């Protein structure tokens, strides 16, 4: 009993190697990547060798079974490198956390397993044209016929899209429209190298450059049932449920990426003199900073709240949309301001911050847009207060 | 106390180690007879520089064969083989790495703490070092019946090679040690990054052909070769050499910015470098601050000129 | 196939930006982090490519002053040393401790621990001495291999490639060794998250300087830690 | 270890009673108390029953010895009901701290002391109306003057200045206008009914009005040297270390307050109808409703940060001015918000909301304002970086 803001001497030590990685690997070519676009291939073969992805795979299926926290203390580690990177690496949890949470014993230690043999990736494919937050108006149709199911759509913005062995897929079991949300969608593994998969080009964004994602559509795309997840109607729950455990992982990529651009606009500021100053003698800018160091500081520990909670047992999905609301937006209102700060060399493309600025807006939309999140937060909290 | 002191010389291919004249400036500070222990295979072609040199009392000689490759484990038992004969306060040498090598095993043996690396001396028990890469400076009562310690080369000047004339006495004898043999070497313009000696030219050049005279140096200074991003644009060189913000980031011990104004973009690649030159005929030129190191002159007088003060020093 | 000891400090990160005591008396080194002295990682570093090469049995990583020298110990584990040592001294004697007492230490841990080799770090960063390697050599009576660059059994003799002013002198050794690893040994390898966690079961002895039979008083003392600061005056004020 | 962000059994005991006192006790009078604006006695001396007052002093004196962080727990509850109340409560905490992070024995014993044998009350004098922010430019005078010192001047702003029975003070003892902050200050206790202590009127602000808020003037008071609390001129030191302390408590006060406007804002939402609907089932409201939830669970963990720094023997300066800072500017931002909710009637006097928004302004002025909470903040953050 007690609260304690300190890290296990366990978590301090991968702290300091997803540190070392990101420092002296990642950040070095960092830029190189965002230029490029091309997808981070011998990083993220590194970070596997180094035991930093599918971090929440279970022990019997070969992997380390780590927590959400431990997650979060990571990618907060890696996505200050960069989060293009992060995200490439942190879509394979978000892939993986359906089976780790609604997986048989053969499915666990047949789809999690290989990526404990080599470093393969995963995606999460739910998104497509017609429907984002609005999940239960996802379109993609699910049919039974036999021993398996024939499945028929298109998905949207799918990050590890064209780089992944299988998929967690989530689509329309059930015609009739009355029927609820919560049991009219099914959810699947499905091995990418199916035919009917038809992955696109790769999509180009203002930011995570590096970073792969793109649409796929499926036609007539035969899925063995014995890779549905729990039975059908089910999936709604699970990819609902998925979210307790990335949510704050994603929440701490943005701080990340928030504490990069504060570093970044201090260090700048200790350096760059105007008016015979320091800018760090200008109380604006010391303003600005104290504000940018209070923004971090909390973004931080909401995004440890929620990674704690969910590691109790508990469930988070009031602190995680609190967590991934305000990183979201701080991220970008720190990224701003780092470009400020640096003034003229912030705007260009070979200083380090305006990248921040492109890749920060990302945290606004995915894995739940800025309103999204407050409906979500909304809905707990008035619920606390209701008979 | 009857207070002597004792500088271990360093050397080879017949030739005194230059900082061991600025070891010798450094021991005369403790006020007492310098004598200096020149150990080796073939000494006295040595030992006799060292007589000519201004502060030696004695150059105490031990010429053997068992010291190929100055071993500190031979050298150590015929250091202390003098100290028992002749009872100095103080001993030491060049924070080398032959120095550096040394002397703590002496401490070992004589049972005290050795300081290495001096820059300062407050007094005979009391010096001054660096700590943290050279971040703070602790300053050290030692209190030892014997004071062992290094001393960092440019913080003294060297005495005069000529000057005072010094007596030469045959060493007391040591027994050959033979747990550790000398067996090879391998002596050496560097690569840019790695290096602890940066030269580097900006827009002030006016040409490619005109960074002969930045080689000349940097052959001088076994020393590495970078630019500008101004230098490099004007065509003068290629891209894999600009240091700053766009180009390698570099931090050596030594950095010669020769017609570069210093704009932040440029500091940035090297303002962690150690020591910091700049040789830049504008006299409000950013670069001044930042330069611990500089001259309000032409190039091409001034670093010709440096050239020519060390072909020979 | 030899037993090794590898000394490993704990010291103030290197990536810290170090502030001087406003009383003048040291710096400031309270809940500041601390980690691995880099010199020493790739000293565990050796001992563990050895070890690798089958040309060692054993390996043991040891650590001298507070109980948080401990955390230090569990990376050596981390990235192959076998088992550790903690040599416990409070923070108030650990301040004025330095490589004499440590070097003391060690002689008389690799002497009571039947082992052929000691692996230090060059020099640590705090105390920038260059010293216990050495130290340790000289009161063991064993030789020393000081800023090795490459090492190699030839039996019951160690090669040793070491940095020296010019470029690479190379040295033979008989072979209980001591040898102080420097930058251009290797490159140290990341402790891995899997055996960052293996690390936590192995072992690591925790004792006194005072059982091993060493002393610690000390006749040095810091006075005080202040703060840094033609062609023919410019070669002059280079020299 | 770990992260934990669970209570204590005990500590939730703590929890239970400051939360029963401040629900059944505190809210059914607050608000005559508000109108009245009369120091509220029995529940003082409530608080004092309960033990939810002098939690810092230690075992030693009869305290119950408490940390910051079980400190910050209570008067998040007591302000919840009343800031007001809360804040004559922490008066007590501010005076005492000085003393207890820099009296001896006898110091201690004597004034901490007698607070554990009955509810007396006690205050910090510092703001004078020359200087608050700027503590280095207070011009009280003492001047030593045999076995004791001499104190002339005038402080102002002073929470329980009329209703304490001693005084932390802070003077000036270096006559020399180049002596520095560090040497130029000593800090005393000072017995109340001493002769030349005149205290002033009650000051009538916007909020707090229950709170005893006044000025006090000095007029050849005669303070024995025995009082001087580490020497002389160590009022500086002295004064200041007291901060680390007490900021994240005044913090814990405004996320208090914060709570109280958003649970009277979604009780509101949840039974006001417009337009066929609850107010909540308009979006606008809802994302406001977030919103605010945000905010107060983030200025909570700030200040529960804070605290548990200085509990674990470090520093808490930079910690506690962004808990200070935030939970300030989020309580204003939360109360107004909360009178928007109930509309007309939240701007209206027979409702709870209009209260909590003249009450809130407070926290982004006393015990160092929202700017200079960021100064702090801005220094301690840049001297990392060199
Ligand atoms: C995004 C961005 C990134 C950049 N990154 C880098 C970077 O990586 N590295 C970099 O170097 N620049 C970089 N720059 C450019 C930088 O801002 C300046 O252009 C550069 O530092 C100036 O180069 P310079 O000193 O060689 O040329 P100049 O600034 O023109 O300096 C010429 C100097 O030579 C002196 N001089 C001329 N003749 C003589 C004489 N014969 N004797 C002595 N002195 C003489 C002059 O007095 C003058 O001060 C970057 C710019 C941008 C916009
Ligand atoms: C209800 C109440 C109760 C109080 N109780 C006590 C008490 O019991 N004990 C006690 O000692 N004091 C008490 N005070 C004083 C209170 O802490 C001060 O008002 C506060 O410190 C601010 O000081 P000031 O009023 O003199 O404003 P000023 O210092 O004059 O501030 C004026 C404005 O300028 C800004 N400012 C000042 N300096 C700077 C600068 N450095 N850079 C940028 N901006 C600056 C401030 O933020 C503010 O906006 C109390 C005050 C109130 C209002
Ligand atoms: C000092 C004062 C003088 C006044 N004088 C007059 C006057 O002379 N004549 C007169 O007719 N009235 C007068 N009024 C009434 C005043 O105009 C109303 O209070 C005002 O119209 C707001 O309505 P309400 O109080 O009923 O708030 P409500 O309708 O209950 O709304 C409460 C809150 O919910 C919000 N809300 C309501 N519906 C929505 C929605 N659909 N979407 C998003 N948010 C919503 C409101 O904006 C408000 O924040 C006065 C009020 C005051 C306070
Ligand atoms: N307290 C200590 N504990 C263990 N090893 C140490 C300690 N201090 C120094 N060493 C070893 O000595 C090497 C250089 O230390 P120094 O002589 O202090 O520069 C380090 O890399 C370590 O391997």
């Amino acid at each position: 009993l007690g609260f304690s803001f300190e890290f296990t001497e366990q978590q301090k030590e991968f702290q300091a190697t997803a540190r070392k990685f990101a420092r002296e690997e990642i950040i070095p070519v960092a830029a190189e990547y965002d230029k490029t676009g091309e997808y981070p291939v011998p990083l993220i073969r590194r970070a596997w060798e180094l035991g930093l992805m599918n971090t929440h795979i279970p022990e019997n299926c070969g992997g380390l079974g780590l927590g959400t926290f431990d997650a979060c203390l990571i990618s907060e580690e890696l996505a200050y490198g960069c989060t293009g990177v992060q995200t490439a690496i942190e879509g394979n949890s978000l892939g993986q956390m359906p089976i780790i949470i609604a997986g048989n014993d053969q499915q666990k230690k047949k789809y999690l397993g290989r990526m404990t043999e080599e470093p393969l990736m995963c995606a999460y494919c739910v998104t497509e044209p017609g429907a984002g937050s609005d999940v239960a108006g996802i379109k993609t149709k699910a049919e039974k016929k036999g021993d398996e199911y024939i499945i028929n759509g298109q998905k949207m913005w799918i990050t590890n899209g064209g780089k992944a062995n299988w998929y967690f897929l989530l689509a329309r079991s059930d015609p009739d429209p009355k029927a609820p949300a919560n049991k009219a969608f099914t959810g699947f593994i499905v091995e990418a190298d199916t035919p009917g998969i038809q992955i696109g080009r790769k999509e180009l964004n203002m930011g995570q450059r590096c970073s792969d994602t793109r649409g796929i559509v499926f036609e007539d795309v035969k899925v063995p049932k014995e890779n549905v997840l729990i039975g059908d109607g089910a999936g709604f729950k699970v990819a609902m449920g998925a979210f307790d455990k990335t949510r704050p992982v994603v929440a701490a990529g943005a701080v990340g990426l928030a504490q990069r651009a504060l570093d970044e606009a201090t260090k700048y500021a200790l350096e760059r003199k105007t008016f015979g100053k320091l800018l760090v003698e200008h109380q604006a800018i010391s303003f600005m900073l104290a504000e940018m160091a209070m923004k971090v500081e909390l973004a931080r520990m909401s995004y440890q709240r929620a990674a704690w909670e969910v590691d109790s047992g508990r469930r988070n999905t009031y602190y995680a949309s609190i967590a991934k609301a305000f990183a979201g937006d701080i991220a970008n209102q720190l990224a701003t301001d780092a470009v400020q700060i640096l003034g003229g060399n912030g705007f260009n493309t070979e200083y380090p911050v305006e990248k921040l600025m492109r890749d920060a807006k990302i945290y606004q939309i995915y894995e739940g847009t800025s309103q999204i999140q407050r409906l979500i937060v909304a809905r707990e909290h008035i619920d606390k207060y209701k008979n | 106390r009857f207070q002597s002191t004792l500088v271990i010389a360093e050397h080879a291919n017949d030739s005194l180690a230059p900082i061991t004249l600025n070891t010798i400036t450094a021991a005369t500070r403790l006020g007492g007879e310098v004598s200096c222990l020149v150990a080796g295979t073939k000494c006295d072609k040595v030992a006799q520089d060292l007589c000519k040199v201004a502060g030696i009392a004695k150059v105490l000689v031990a010429q053997h064969d068992v010291y190929k490759g100055l071993l500190p484990e031979e050298l150590t038992p015929l250091i202390l083989a003098t100290q028992k004969q002749f009872n100095y306060t103080h001993i030491c040498a060049g924070a080398s790495a032959f120095g550096k090598n040394l002397l703590p095993r002496v401490a070992a043996k004589l049972e005290v703490a050795p300081i290495s690396d001096i820059i300062a001396i407050k007094s005979p028990d009391t010096f001054v070092r660096t700590i943290y890469a050279g971040n703070a400076l602790c300053t050290v009562k030692c209190d030892e019946k014997v004071k062992v310690f290094s001393v960092r080369g440019t913080s003294f000047d060297a005495a005069a090679t000529s000057g005072g004339s010094a007596s030469s006495e045959k060493a007391s004898s040591t027994s050959p040690v033979e747990i550790s043999e000398w067996l090879d070497q391998k002596l050496t313009r560097p690569e840019l990054t790695g290096a602890k000696v940066v030269v580097s030219g900006g827009r002030g050049l006016k040409s490619g052909e005109n960074f002969k005279l930045l080689y000349d140096l940097a052959d001088q200074l076994h020393a590495a070769v970078g630019a500008s991003r101004a230098a490099v644009d004007a065509g003068f060189v290629p891209n894999d050499m600009q240091v700053g913000q766009t180009g390698k980031i570099v931090a050596p011990e030594l950095y010669i910015a020769v017609g570069i104004s210093g704009a932040i973009q440029h500091l940035a690649g090297m303002k962690d470098s150690k020591t910091i030159v700049a040789i830049n005929k504008d006299p409000e030129a950013p670069i001044f601050q930042v330069a611990d190191y500089g001259i309000v002159a032409d190039l091409f007088k001034v670093v010709p000129e440096m050239t020519e003060i060390l072909k020979k020093k | 196939e030899l037993r090794v000891l590898v000394a490993v400090k704990r010291v103030i990160d290197y990536a810290v930006k170090i502030r001087v005591k406003p009383d003048r008396t040291g710096v400031v080194t309270d809940g500041v982090k601390h980690s691995m002295n880099p010199f020493c990682e790739i000293a565990v570093e050796e001992a563990v490519r050895l070890k690798e090469k089958k040309l060692v049995k054993e390996v043991i990583a040891v650590s001298c002053g507070p109980a948080q020298c401990q955390e230090t110990i569990r990376t050596a584990l981390a990235m192959g040393a076998d088992r550790g040592i903690h040599v416990e001294v409070p923070p108030a004697e650990a301040e004025r401790l330095g490589p004499l007492q440590v070097a003391r230490v060690l002689a008389k841990l690799a002497e009571k621990e039947k082992v052929d080799l000691v692996l230090l770090g060059k020099q640590a960063i705090d105390d920038d001495c260059n010293q216990t390697g050495q130290m340790t050599a000289g009161f063991l009576d064993w030789p020393q291999g000081t800023f090795a660059s490459q090492v190699t059994l030839e039996g019951d003799k160690l090669k040793v490639e070491r940095a020296i002013d010019g470029g690479l002198e190379t040295l033979r050794l008989k072979l209980p060794a001591v040898v102080t690893a420097d930058l251009r040994l290797n490159e140290p390898r990341y402790a891995t998250l899997p055996n960052i966690m293996k690390a936590k079961k192995k072992k690591i002895e925790v004792i006194k300087p005072g059982d091993l039979g060493v002393d610690l008083t000390s006749k040095l003392s810091v006075i005080s830690v202040e703060d840094p600061p033609t062609t023919e005056d410019l070669v002059a004020k280079l020299k």
